[PDB]
C-alpha cells in the first residue's frame, strides 16, 4: 500500500491485575466521509488473544485472512491443538511483526497499526504494539494514532507503573477504557459512537462485547454559549 | 515382458504394469474403512503394534484437510502424507481464490488430477497408496476413494488394505440391512466392529483402533477424532 483509502481510527488497550482489555470503534472512513458503519476491527484469534487493527481496511482484511490461515496451519497434524500446543499471543505477535517488517523492507507496507493483547499459558498478561514500519513496543497501556494523544494520558492515570498493575481491578480498568472511548468520541472527528470491547482474563474466558454505545454525554452547557466575542 | 520396467509405457494389451505393481504395494498395507451416514462420514483405521515400546495413542494416522475434510490411506504412509500435503495446498488455494471452503467433489478431482499426473512420465513413480477421504459441504456428506491409477469414485462404504475383502462384505451387509441409512454414532460403532472383524485375518500382531468423524449434527460440519467415552463404547461393542 502506498496510500490508505478506507481507514479505521484508534484502538486502545490496558492491562489490569488479572488480564487485558482492548477496544475500538466500528467506523470505516473515506477521506472525511463517514462512509461505512459496522466494521469490526477486533479479531479474536482463539480464546487467549485479540488483535486490534487501525489503518487501511483492505490491509486489515488481508491480515484477518492471514490469521485464519495461521490457525488452520497450526491445527494440522497436532492432536494438542486445543492444549499446550495451542497458539499463544507471543507467537501471533512475532509472526505479525515479521510480516510487517518484511513488507516494509520491500517498499510495499501494510498501512496499519496493530495491538496484540492476551494472556499467556503461564497466566502472564501480553500487550504489544507494531506498526507499518515494523516498530514494536510494550507498555502497561497502549494506543495508536489519535488515541495515543488522548487515551494514554487518561489510562496512565489508572496504571502509571508496572507496580500499579496488581492494584487495578477489572471494573476500574473497564470504566477507564469506556471513559477514554467517550473522550475520543468527543474530540476525534473520524470517530463513531458505536464501538466494541474485549476482556481477556486468566481465570474466566474471553468476553467479547459488541454494539457498545457511548453513554450519557455533557451537551447542556452549549445552550449558554452565545456568539463569538461580543454578541449578546 | 519388457513393458513393466518403465512408467507410462503401454503394454500390447493396453496396460500399465507399474500402476498394477503400485496396487500390489497398496494391498500390503493395513485396513482403512470409510462409512457414509445420514449426515456425515466416519473413517476408521487399524494400527499394528509391532513392539510394546510404541507410545499408545501417538503415531496418528488419520489426517485432516482444511477444517472439514478427513483423509485416511493404506499403502506406503509417506506417500499418503505427500498426497495429504498436496491436498492441503489445493484447499488453501481454493479458499484464497473463492472465499469458501472447497467442495468435496472439487477436492477429489484435484487429488485425482495430481495422482494421474504421476502416470504420464517415466521420470516419476506412481503413488503407492489408496486413499479414502470425505467430509461435509453445502450439498451434504461425501465419501470418495482414490486408487493409484488416479481413478476415484464416490461410495456408500469403502474399504482398502490387506483385510479389504471381509471389510467389503461387512459393509455390503450393513448397507443392505439399513436402506434408510445410519446415524453418526451407530456408524462409529459399526466401523469399530468392521475393523475388529477385518483384523481377524492378521492375528499375528495386536492392533489399535483409530476413529474419526465429520457430521452436521454431531460436530457442526467439522472433522473430529473420537477419543472419549464414545471410543470406549465403540471398542466394547466391537469386542462383544
Amino acid at each position: 500500500t502506498q496510500q490508505p483509502i478506507v481507514t479505521g481510527t484508534s484502538v486502545i488497550s490496558m492491562k489490569y491485575d488479572n488480564g487485558v482489555i482492548i477496544a475500538a470503534d466500528n467506523l470505516g472512513s473515506y477521506g472525511s466521509l463517514l462512509r461505512f458503519n459496522g466494521v469490526e476491527r477486533l479479531i479474536p484469534v482463539g480464546d487467549n488473544t485479540v488483535v486490534g487493527i487501525s489503518g487501511d481496511i483492505s490491509d486489515m482484511q488481508h491480515i484477518e485472512r492471514l490469521l485464519k490461515d495461521l490457525v488452520t496451519e497450526n491445527a494440522y497434524d497436532n492432536p494438542l491443538a486445543d492444549a499446550e500446543e495451542a497458539l499463544e499471543p507471543s507467537y501471533i505477535f512475532e509472526y505479525l511483526a515479521t510480516v510487517m517488517y518484511q513488507r516494509r523492507s520491500k517498499m510495499n507496507p501494510l498501512w496499519n497499526a496493530i495491538i496484540v493483547a492476551g494472556v499467556q499459558s503461564n497466566g502472564d498478561q501480553f500487550l504489544r504494539y507494531v506498526n507499518l514500519l515494523g516498530v514494536t513496543y510494550s507498555s502497561p497501556t497502549l494506543a495508536t494514532g489519535f488515541g495515543a494523544h488522548m487515551a494514554n494520558p487518561l489510562l496512565r492515570k489508572v496504571v502509571d507503573r508496572e507496580s500499579d498493575i496488581p492494584k487495578t481491578t477489572v471494573q476500574v480498568a473497564e470504566e477507564a477504557i469506556v471513559n477514554a472511548m467517550r473522550v475520543l468520541y468527543y474530540r476525534d472527528a473520524r470517530s463513531s459512537r458505536n464501538f466494541s470491547l474485549a476482556i481477556i482474563d486468566k481465570n474466566t474466558g474471553l468476553t467479547f462485547k459488541k454494539n457498545l454505545q457511548v453513554e450519557n454525554m455533557k451537551w447542556d452547557f452549549a445552550k449558554d454559549i452565545k456568539g463569538y466575542g461580543t454578541q449578546k | 515382458t519388457g513393458y513393466d520396467l518403465s512408467n507410462s509405457v503401454f503394454s500390447p494389451d493396453g496396460r500399465n504394469f507399474q500402476v498394477e505393481y503400485a496396487v500390489k504395494a497398496v494391498e500390503n498395507g493395513t485396513t482403512s474403512i470409510g462409512i457414509k451416514c445420514n449426515d456425515g462420514v466416519v473413517f476408521a483405521v487399524e494400527k499394528l503394534i509391532t513392539s510394546k515400546l510404541l507410545v499408545p495413542q501417538k503415531n496418528v494416522k488419520i489426517q485432516v484437510v482444511d477444517r472439514h475434510i478427513g483423509c485416511v490411506y493404506s499403502g506406503l504412509i509417506p506417500d499418503g502424507r505427500h498426497l495429504v500435503n498436496r491436498g492441503r495446498e489445493e484447499a488453501a488455494s481454493f479458499k484464497k481464490l473463492y472465499k469458501t471452503p472447497i467442495p468435496i467433489p472439487a477436492f477429489a478431482d484435484r487429488l485425482g488430477q495430481y495422482v494421474q499426473a504421476h502416470t504420464l512420465y517415466n521420470s516419476v513413480r506412481p503413488f503407492g497408496v489408496s486413499t479414502i477421504f470425505g467430509g461435509v459441504d453445502k450439498n451434504g456428506a461425501h465419501l470418495y476413494m482414490l486408487e493409484p491409477s488416479g481413478s476415484y469414485w464416490g461410495y456408500k462404504g469403502a474399504a482398502t488394505g490387506k483385510g479389504r475383502q471381509s471389510a467389503k462384505a461387512e459393509l455390503e451387509k450393513l448397507v443392505d440391512h439399513h436402506p434408510e441409512g445410519l446415524s453418526a454414532r451407530e456408524a462409529v460403532k459399526q466401523a469399530a466392529k468392521i475393523i475388529y472383524l477385518a483384523h481377524e485375518d492378521n492375528k499375528e500382531k495386536d492392533f489399535e483402533l483409530e476413529i474419526s468423524w465429520c457430521s452436521l449434527s454431531e460436530t457442526n460440519g467439522l472433522h473430529k477424532f473420537v477419543k472419549g467415552d464414545l471410543l470406549q463404547e465403540a471398542i466394547d461393542f466391537a469386542q462383544k
